[PDB]
């Protein structure tokens, strides 16, 4: 199905971030995270039965977990959270984290909570697991810059590399 | 045999540890052809330069025990950089 | 603890690492190693300010904060030529080209 091939892609692109820690338990998680700034995060497998993946920040109080769902095809946050119209949904989860990121890059929400129960959710830089490759960090450079790679004077063997993964983070 | 010469196209030379350079797979089976000496005759020092400094994070950060920062990349090198890159398969 | 350099004089560049404790003699005995010169044919220089063989690398401004390894310091070298010593002289890498319009 077309919804199969959209998560096989998401995953694709989990492995390409850098920051996926695949089986991470929430303490493992809790230490990594113990001495890092504000708003650091990571991906990792969740360890609940109903969910794939689950994000790991760290809060000015310590670090703290928010589930990922998947339904349908389509990645939102932890709907206990918040109603779901007002958690956006995502073909791509990948997508859904940079999303989260860019918001708090434009200063549209910051890291005090909203005080009328909209989302919180504070994110500034990745944890790495390993440095990634040269190519990554150029095309997460790249992906910084500018959306429209296909005008780009690069040959189309590498504006075939940038369209797999168009996140700035 | 401890260090290697790499020599960009406007002439630097780039002197660097053997264990580092072999972060690029094309250095690497070049190395392991030819002499200690790889002679890049399209990559300028602008560029080869930054892709030392790569070596150099890559060797040191392959684990996570210390918080791996960021590799800061100018957007003027950027396009080059990543041709580069995909050059030295690294 | 460890700092990340580049020894550079005329268009070489070397690309090593040290302690913050290492001494500035210590680093010379690097450079012998590599270019073939003995301690005492060589200057070394951060910015334009003489480096005084005896004192760590700290004591000389080469912190971690400041010479990281996808960011090194810079460390100038100037080698003995018979009788005296030459002019400190780094060539510039080549500039890079004009951001294309839509990255700017
Ligand atoms: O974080 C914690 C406390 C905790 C911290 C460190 C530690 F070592 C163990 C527990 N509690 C979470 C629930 C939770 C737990 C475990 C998990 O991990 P999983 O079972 O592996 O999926 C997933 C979720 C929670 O109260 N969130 C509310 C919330 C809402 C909005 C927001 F933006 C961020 C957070």
């Amino acid at each position: 199905s077309m919804q199969a091939a959209r998560l096989a892609k998401a995953l694709r692109e989990l492995g390409q971030t850098g920051w996926y820690w695949g089986s991470m338990t929430v303490n493992e998680a809790k230490e990594k995270l113990k001495e890092a700034p504000e708003g650091t995060f990571l991906i990792r497998d969740s360890s609940h039965s109903d969910y794939l993946l689950t994000i790991s920040v760290k809060t000015s109080a310590g670090p703290t977990n928010l589930r990922i769902e998947y339904q349908d095809g389509k990645f939102r946050l932890d709907s206990i959270i918040c109603v779901k119209s007002k958690l956006k949904q995502f073909d791509s989860v990948v997508h859904l984290i940079d999303y989260y990121v860019q918001m708090c890059k434009d200063k549209r929400t910051g890291p005090e909570a909203p005080r009328n129960g909209t989302v919180h959710l504070y994110l500034t830089k990745p944890l790495y697991t390993s440095a990634p490759s040269l190519q990554h960090l150029c095309r997460l450079t790249i992906n910084k810059c500018t959306g429209a790679i296909w005008g780009l004077p690069l040959p189309t063997r590498l504006k075939d590399y940038l369209e797999e993964y168009k996140f700035q983070v | 045999m401890m260090y290697v010469k790499l020599i960009s196209s406007d002439g630097h030379e780039f002197i660097v540890k053997r264990e580092h350079a072999l972060t690029s797979g094309t250095i690497k089976a070049m190395l392991s052809q030819f002499t200690n000496e790889v002679n890049f005759r399209e990559i300028p020092s602008h560029v080869l330069s930054k892709v030392c400094m790569y070596f150099t994070y890559k060797v040191r950060y392959t684990n996570s025990s210390t918080e791996i920062p960021e590799f800061p990349i100018a957007p003027e090198i950027a396009l080059e950089l990543l041709m580069a890159a995909n050059f030295l398969d690294c | 603890m460890d700092v990340f350099l580049m020894i550079r004089r005329h268009k070489t560049t070397i690309f090593t690492d040290a302690k913050e404790s290492s001494t500035v003699f210590e680093l010379k005995r690097i450079v012998e190693g590599i270019l073939k010169r003995p301690p005492d044919e060589q200057r070394l220089y951060k910015d334009d300010q003489l480096l005084d063989d005896g004192k760590t690398l700290g004591e000389c401004g080469f912190t971690s904060q400041t010479a990281r390894p996808q960011a090194p310091a810079t460390v100038g070298l100037a080698f003995r030529a018979d009788d005296t010593f030459e002019a400190l002289c780094i060539e510039p890498f080549s500039s890079p080209p004009e951001l294309p319009d839509v990255m700017k």
